[PDB]
RNA sequence: AAAUAUGCAAUCAAUA
RNA sequence: UGGAAGCUGGAAGACGGAAUCGUUAUUAAGCGCCAGGUAGUCCUGGACACUGAAUC
């Protein structure tokens, strides 16, 4: 039960989270546009979430999906004392199908990275990342840098962005460019 | 046959033109849910069902 | 090349994963005529979408 | 053609090589998925006997480790009247691959265990009648 | 609608970095 | 490859079952979570920026709208100051897409909400 | 520009081993759609059923002797396929077609992403016509796709047009010795 | 022997409700999962901080806080929610008598008598059957003649001028005609396609006489047809094309005709959803069979007879606006949700789940409100005797 | 008179609900679609025939001759005898799609179509074709082959010691 | 009037829906022969009474019955306007055998029918 | 293999657009 | 010499790539295609999933006579389809996709420069 | 007739 | 004496004695085609289609 109603605090969270960051005009929309503010939302609705998963006692799977988590709880708790015979164990699967609130949570994950990590590689951008936290980070890194030169000094501070540095440079064995690209999540 | 596969319950049947015959074990509630269908949910004509050697509490 | 008569793909067999047996062996199965009836009287092919009511 | 979705599986099934077919095989995690079954039905009921052996400072352990390893071991023992349950569990053998999808119930698992169950009403490896699984009765025969 | 088909080369005229950047090494 | 996966995997390289074990997984499952890299570097950046906010305008009034376009860190940089500060510091309003208006004022006290049940 | 492509089709295809796996993969899906958040409609793709494949094994009935006693496995694979057009809710989406997916049902999914290159020439008002010194002194149904009908033909159009490509490609491409050139030194 | 009989009833109107309710899992199973949600709730619910304070309260004798169950809220029954049966009652009386208002205004149209009382809430049904017992006719040639005589002028208004200025002659003679063609072509022993349909025919001996069906007998006209049309009637109709019917049926009584359609495509839109609707109710089936044993073995009862409330009218208006945005049962919502309300969870209230839903294209909540009487409907409901 | 009422009920029930229907031609005292079209199976191959009010010409697949594509002259009677049994040989032109099958499976899948498209455009008329079973669709398959067997029945010969 | 046969759909379809949702349940629902007699959820009779009545959801299934033999006239304006589209219009011994003069009957195992003739010798 | 196996394969060369002779040769 | 440039670094060396997401260095209509597998856990990956394409048409790329000319000869008459003037480039040289989409993209400027070589 | 220059299988129009 | 092809062909062989086998119409009989034995190799085994009867 406690389990049960760890997994409704969970879902609960991630609605109130999902409702206090929204991301406008879609979450690929956001990651294709690029933009700071749409990546800092959702890299700090990713690790709000991540932060507030809990951890169960009846299960060894800490699942990132509320839908999942909470289909599992319900799962576990209808084996334990909800199943009369065979034909019930059988028909768990069901039941937990026909609930309404996890057929709204079944529409609710995230998206794989797959989705537009080929698109990006076949476009040609090497400056990006997948995951928000990381493209948050990078993003960060990139603008410490140029505040470090902010304070003939435009020029430094374009030399110093992430942008504007050699290809070839980036391993002294591969003098060509074009080489590197950006991690898969 | 297939109440009998989505219900686990075992045994025999035999049907005919005119008559069928079974004898059926299983889960007290499978059991009722047999006895429910032959009763009510059968897509033939059915003047008569009868029902005898019931024991429950079989190990 | 004398040392394929010894390292080369030749000299491997489709053998009973099951069974050990050399002969009458299927890659879609790796096992022997045995083998496969045990396995698919145990139930293990259910899930496989084995059907066993289908003769052809 | 007067039987279409009869015959829809017979260009396949004669005329065509497996490796152009695509149909997918089952060899690969039947396997694994055999190799499972026997490891569970061995170890499992010996982990919770094991368990259930002592009985008694399974709650200590559980707190001297938790002080080990975390250093507050206020998580399952909040108060000296919080009862922690120990839910028996199996290493996971069967190296199923991470994957992207968000519904997978065995990619997000991150500790290396599995919960274990003795309970399962419907049996698993239905064999046909009389027959049962190998490997389930270790005790030696008796002749007449 | 901001998509740009051609960079500005009066950008990388001005900036000798990006200019570097542009530019390819010879084989 | 394909000709060295025929067999049945090795049956004595299976993981053992110790209670030891078990005990140390239990502990170690409930571990927490710190905070992430990209957070705590963008507090630090939110800090610098606010310190600096002078040399970040004159930056911004020195600078064009074809060297922002043309280098995506600067529109970086500038969504921050834009969220830290009100003030437009470039001459010219910019397209919706190199920066579009949020609406965010900041980032350890901003994130925070509390409720009980 | 990675910014203006938009998903053109997401056509999936779920692969099942039972007409019960695939039954409840498409009642999930059904169910994921029915309660998708925003004239605005659910995006109900297009149904398309694929055949069902079989494969054989056959096995002698006895361990020695008997050649003419022989058995055999039948294996069988159901695939349906569904297809969202002009799709926006990408995310939403995906999700709502991962999670169909019931039983051991696997799915395989095909993105498309299209731009639509440069912007076509606006034309301003065009110039009035005005009378001479003459003249002067004298969706709706519900379960249907919400997308353009013309949108759909163009898709399915290409979509055919690169079948028959990959096809011809194959078909040419393909051999029972690869790697054998005639006249090469065999 | 009537206990063999009151069996056989039993069985009927069970077959009848199989009928009406397709894509549905047996009887067995829909019981088993009943009985593992109801088992869940209980398990769940026993631990609830609600059921606790509730506990305390009654043993120490205090009195339970008002703002604690939301005024809608209900008892659970056997540990599953149920909704209100009387706020369902109402909305069913009110979409009833908001189309038979129309039903009403045809008929009068059309002169039928022995019309009944607007209150009854079988209003619907009433309407049909005198309808269709005003316009009957026997399928004997003989009285083709006569019911050209008694019926004709009635429908002379209502039809297209190029056939209302016909005479009733005509039509009689026809009508003959048509009746001595459909007799024939129905013994002539008819074995394949024809045999199948005939044979469809529910049984009525009790001595009742043979009503031409234009729904069946029409198309005997022809000794030979199609057998498309067999394979539609006998294996599977062609539920997608009931638009395109409905809008030839528009056509042939020229409502099509003018500078603003009377009819126009959005209310062929509407059939052919109205259509999809009831295929989720077993349209299929009926098509495919003989609703008449449908009729004969769907069980009757007595009409309610209770008084409404404040929560009943509020319930009836939820459920007719969940009704038009489609989400029908209101089992799905938050609201009606016991785990989040025991356990004090957020939850979304009716209207705010369904203001995140599509809306209807032809019915937005002000016409819901206006076309639909929950006052008329609690005043029929209230109706006695 | 009467005959006029009841052919203008006729024509407007025609015109509301079987548009297709009003193009005909009146030829032996009866009515006939000026376009009409049919499918039929047999064997391994299905067919699909339109005929429309030509001279005779009969078209098959791309636009090739009937003797073409069936040599023999049992085929082609298979094929054009129920246009002689209803005493249309002539009237129609016929256009004709098969795939699938032999000489004779194609044969037969056009007969069953060209009968089934001349009683929808003449339903009277296929009093004419049932004697001759015109509009009969043999569904029989092949007979699939036995294990220990050389064909369906045949086996080796059996030797006995 | 217009307005009226534009909603009249609409509002056809509600009613439609409103008689899915309750046909989507059993009979005697909520009552079930396993946890509801077992598992009984005084002080909470407020959230949960154990106490039930059955003339409620008799009535709802009587009101509900005369509204779906109503709507068996769509089926029957669909039934008649599907027979009117295949109308035509003005009106225009011994026994014959194929594929045998009596079927064959089979001691041996059929190759089509061997789910039928399994039991017979396959020679 | 078997003859009428050969000629098979000279009918197929044949069709291929090779002339070869069909003389069991 | 002993030591030499092999071609797919030169052209990657040669290729352009676009500064940001806002800049598009293709600028003609096209589609893009790739599979993915998804499903239960799974211990074999599934093969034949690391190819990807791209599909578009000539009469869009809107190219002169001798420039289309050059683009239908490079690509060869298997990679066009003259029954919708539709033209496909595919790209399944590597086992990851993300590797095939920018090989393709390297692939698809190339052609694109060599058809302006015309 | 300034239309065509004509042999048929065992998969695919839910896509050639 | 792995299979296929080509030039030459002085190999038997003219439907086969006592005896002997298969076969229930999309069957007999004829004809081609192809998965599998993870290089090559059967006329074997297992299938597929086309033509297609006669007889108590």
């Amino acid at each position: 039960a406690e389990d049960l109603h760890k997994a409704e605090i969970y879902t609960q969270t991630t609605e109130k989270l999902e409702k206090q960051w929204p991301a406008a005009g879609g979450v690929a929309k956001g990651i294709q546009g690029d933009q700071f503010f749409d990546v800092m939302a959702a890299a700090v609705r990713e690790d709000l979430q991540d932060q507030s998963r809990p951890v169960l006692v009846n299960e060894l799977t800490d699942h990132e999906n509320p839908y999942c988590m909470k289909r599992e709880a319900l799962r576990r708790l209808v084996l334990h004392a909800c199943t009369r015979n065979c034909l019930d164990e059988t028909l768990t699967d069901t039941l937990l199908d026909r609930r309404a609130d996890l057929q709204r949570l079944r529409s609710k994950a995230r998206l794989p990275p797959e989705v537009l990590e080929p698109l990006a590689a076949f476009v040609g951008i090497t400056r990006f990342s997948f995951d928000r936290r990381a493209r948050l980070n990078q993003k960060v890194t990139a603008v410490q840098h140029a505040l470090r030169q902010i304070s003939e000094k435009v020029e430094a501070v374009l030399s110093v962005l992430p942008e504007n540095f050699p290809s070839d440079a980036l391993h002294p064995h591969h003098p060509f460019r074009n080489h590197f690209g950006f991690e898969s999540s | 046959l297939q109440v009998g596969r989505d219900l686990f319950l075992v045994g025999w049947v035999k049907c005919r033109s005119r008559f069928a015959t079974g004898h059926i074990q299983g889960d007290v509630h499978a059991l009722s849910y047999m006895r429910r269908y032959l009763e009510k949910h059968v897509d033939e004509s059915v003047s008569s069902v009868r029902f005898y050697e019931e024991n429950f509490g079989m190990p | 090349i004398p040392i394929l008569n010894k390292v080369g793909q030749y000299r491997i067999r489709m053998r009973c994963i099951s069974g050990g047996y050399s002969r009458g062996i299927f890659r879609f199965t790796r096992m022997a005529r045995m083998g496969m009836l045990q396995l698919a009287r145990e139930g293990w092919l259910k899930k496989y979408g084995y059907r066993p009511g289908l003769f052809r | 053609m007067a039987f279409r979705y009869r015959r829809e599986g017979q260009f396949t099934k004669f005329r065509v090589h497996f490796d152009r077919s695509g149909f997918r095989p089952y060899i690969d995690e039947l396997k694994w998925e055999i190799m499972d079954w026997h490891y569970k039905r061995a170890m499992g009921p010996q982990m919770k006997k094991t368990l259930m052996s002592y009985q008694e400072g399974s709650e200590k352990l559980q707190y001297m480790h938790d002080l080990i390893a975390l250093g507050t071991a206020k998580a399952k023992f909040p108060h000296a009247t919080k009862r922690f349950f120990f839910v028996p569990a199996l290493p996971v053998t069967i190296p199923y691959r991470r994957s992207s999808n968000p519904f997978c119930l065995l990619s997000a698992n991150k500790t290396g265990w599995l919960q274990w169950s003795p309970k399962q009403r419907v049996p698993f490896p239905q064999p046909l009648g009389k027959r049962k699984v190998g490997g389930t009765d270790p005790q030696p025969p008796v002749f007449p | 609608s901001s998509v740009f088909f051609e960079e500005d080369d009066s950008v990388y005229r001005q900036f000798a970095c990006m200019r570097r950047v542009r530019e390819e090494p010879r084989l | 490859r394909q000709m060295m996966k025929w067999y049945w995997p090795s049956k004595y390289m299976l993981q053992d079952v110790q209670m030891a074990q078990y005990f140390q997984m239990q502990a170690m499952r409930f571990a927490p979570r710190p905070a992430h890299v990209s957070l705590t570097t963008l507090s630090a950046t939110m800090e610098q920026c606010w310190k600096k906010r002078d040399a970040v305008r004159a930056f911004f009034q020195s600078i064009d709208e074809k060297v922002l376009r043309e280098n995506p860190t600067l529109q970086d940089l500038y969504g921050l100051y834009r969220t830290l500060c009100p003030d437009d510091p470039l001459r010219t309003p910019v397209d919706p897409a190199l920066w579009r208006n949020p609406g965010f004022t900041w980032a350890d006290q901003r994130i925070v909400s509390s409720s009980t049940n | 520009a990675l910014s203006a492509y938009s998903l053109r089709s997401l056509i999936v295809t779920y692969n099942s081993r039972n007409r019960s796996s695939m039954n409840a993969t498409i009642e999930n899906l059904k169910n994921a759609l029915r309660w998708t958040s925003p004239s605005w409609s659910p995006p109900w793709p297009v149904p398309r059923r694929i055949g069902r494949r079989q494969w054989r094994v056959t096995y002698l009935k006895s361990p020695f002797k008997y050649k003419y006693a022989l058995r055999h496995y039948v294996f069988e694979d159901h695939r349906y396929a569904f297809a969202f057009y002009d799709v926006n809710s990408v995310q939403e989406v995906v999700s709502a077609a991962l999670g169909a997916m019931a039983g051991e049902t696997c799915c395989s999914c095909r993105f498309s992403w299209r731009f639509a290159g440069r912007p076509p020439v606006s034309l301003p008002t065009p110039p009035r016509l005005v009378p001479s010194s003459r003249a002067a002194s004298l969706t709706v149904l519900r379960g249907h796709c919400p997308t353009d009908k013309e949108f759909i033909r163009r898709a399915l159009e290409e979509e055919q047009a690169v079948e028959r490509i990959r096809k011809k490609l194959d078909k040419k491409q393909l051999q029972w010795f690869p790697g054998k050139t005639p006249w090469a030194p065999k | 022997r009537k206990l063999q009989e009151l069996e056989s009833f039993v069985g009927s109107a069970l077959r009848t409700y199989r009928l009406l309710r397709p894509h549905a899992l047996p009887f067995y199973k829909e019981d088993s999962l009943l009985s593992m949600q109801s088992k869940l709730n209980e398990a769940t619910l026993k631990h609830s901080p609600l059921v606790h304070d509730l506990v305390e309260l009654k043993k120490r004798n205090l009195s339970v806080p008002s703002d604690l169950l939301p005024p809608d809220f209900n008892a659970l029954q056997f540990s599953l929610p149920v909704v209100s049966a009387r706020g369902f009652l109402l909305a069913l009386s009110a979409a009833a008598n908001s189309v038979a208002e129309d039903l009403e205004f045809l008929c009068r149209r059309l002169s039928v008598p022995n019309l009944p009382h607007p209150t009854h809430p079988f209003r619907l049904k009433l309407l049909l059957d005198a309808l269709f017992e005003s316009f009957k006719l026997r399928k004997d040639p003989h009285y083709a003649h006569d019911w050209a005589q008694r019926n004709w002028p009635r429908l002379q208004a209502v039809m297209p001028e190029p056939l209302s200025e016909l005479s009733a002659d005509s039509v009689g003679l026809w009508l003959k005609a048509h009746l001595e063609r459909v007799i024939e072509n129905q013994r002539g022993r008819h074995a394949d396609g024809r045999g199948r349909l005939l044979a469809q025919k529910f049984p009525l001996k009790s001595d009742e006489e043979d009503l031409y069906s234009l729904a069946d007998d029409f198309i005997f006209d022809h000794e030979i047809v199609d057998e498309q049309f067999c394979d539609e009637r006998l294996s599977q109709f062609p539920i997608d094309k009931a638009g395109e019917l409905f809008r030839r049926v528009a056509d042939f009584f020229g409502l099509t005709k003018g500078p603003q359609p009377a009819v126009n495509d959005a209310v062929v839109a509407q059939f052919q959803n109205l259509v999809y609707t009831l295929d989720e109710i077993g349209l299929s089936n009926w098509m495919k069979m003989d609703t008449r044993e449908i009729e004969e073995f769907l069980p009757e009862g007595d009409p309610p007879s209770f008084a409404a409330s404040q929560q009943d009218l509020d319930a009836a208006r939820l459920l007719l606006k969940a009704a038009a945005r489609g989400k029908a049962n209101l089992l799905d919502f938050e609201a009606l949700d016991p785990y989040k309300l025991l356990h004090g969870f957020d939850f979304k209230t009716v209207q705010e789940e369904l203001a995140t839903l599509p809306p209807n294209p032809f019915l937005t909540d002000a016409d819901i409100d206006e076309l639909f009487d929950i006052t008329t409907a609690a005043v029929s409901m209230n109706q006695s005797e | 008179d009467g005959s006029s009422d009841s052919a203008l009920i006729s024509g407007a029930i025609v015109r509301a609900f079987n548009p297709e229907r009003m193009k005909v031609f009146m030829h032996n005292g009866c009515e006939w679609l000026w376009q009409a079209e049919g499918t039929g199976t047999r064997k391994r191959a299905a067919a699909h025939v339109i005929i429309r009010r030509g001279t005779g010409q009969v078209r098959v697949n791309n636009d090739e001759d009937l003797y073409v594509r069936w040599p023999f002259y049992y085929n082609r009677m298979d094929v054009l005898q129920p246009f002689f049994l209803t005493g249309t040989a002539g009237i129609y032109d016929l256009f004709i799609h098969v795939r699938g099958g032999g000489s004779s499976g194609q044969a037969g899948a056009v007969r069953l179509a060209v009968g089934r498209a001349l009683v929808s455009a003449c339903p009277a008329c296929a009093r004419l074709l049932e004697e001759d079973m015109v509009l009969y669709e043999d569904t029989r398959q092949r007979m699939p082959k036995m294990p220990g067997r050389m064909k369906a029945r045949k086996m080796r010969t059996w030797t006995k010691r | 009037p217009a307005e009226r046969l534009h909603s009249l759909f609409a509002r056809a379809d509600v009613l439609a829906h409103l008689l899915h949702s309750r046909l989507a349940l059993p009979l005697l629902y909520p009552l079930n022969s396993g946890g509801a007699l077992t598992n009984p959820l005084a002080a909470l009779n407020s959230i949960a009474t154990s106490r039930w009545k059955r003339e409620e959801v008799m009535s709802a299934l009587a009101t509900v019955t005369p509204l779906v033999l109503a709507a068996t006239s769509v089926s029957r304006f669909l039934k008649t306007a599907h027979a009117l589209s295949y109308f035509a219009g003005p009106a225009c011994l011994g026994r014959s055998r194929v594929h045998f003069l009596r079927p064959q009957l089979w001691r041996v195992l059929k190759p089509g029918e061997e789910r039928t003739t399994k039991h017979l010798k396959w020679r | 293999r078997n003859k009428k196996i050969r000629m098979s394969l000279k009918k197929r060369r044949r069709r291929k657009g090779k002339r070869a002779p069909c003389r069991k040769k | 010499g002993r030591t030499f440039v092999t071609p797919l670094t030169k052209l990657q060396h040669q290729a352009a790539l676009p500064r940001s997401p806002l800049h598009a260095r293709f600028d003609f209509p096209h589609t893009v295609h790739y599979d993915v597998f998804w499903g239960p856990p799974q211990v074999e990956e599934e093969p034949n999933k690391s190819g990807c394409w791209v599909s578009f048409r000539v009469a869009d790329l809107k190219l002169s006579d001798s420039q289309e000319q050059r683009l239908l000869d490079i690509l060869g008459p298997e990679r066009y389809d003259e029954q919708t003037g539709v033209v496909c480039l595919e790209a399944d040289v590597f086992p990851q996709l993300n590797h095939n989409a920018a090989y393709l993209g390297d692939i698809l400027q190339q052609l694109m420069r060599e058809v302006k070589k015309a």
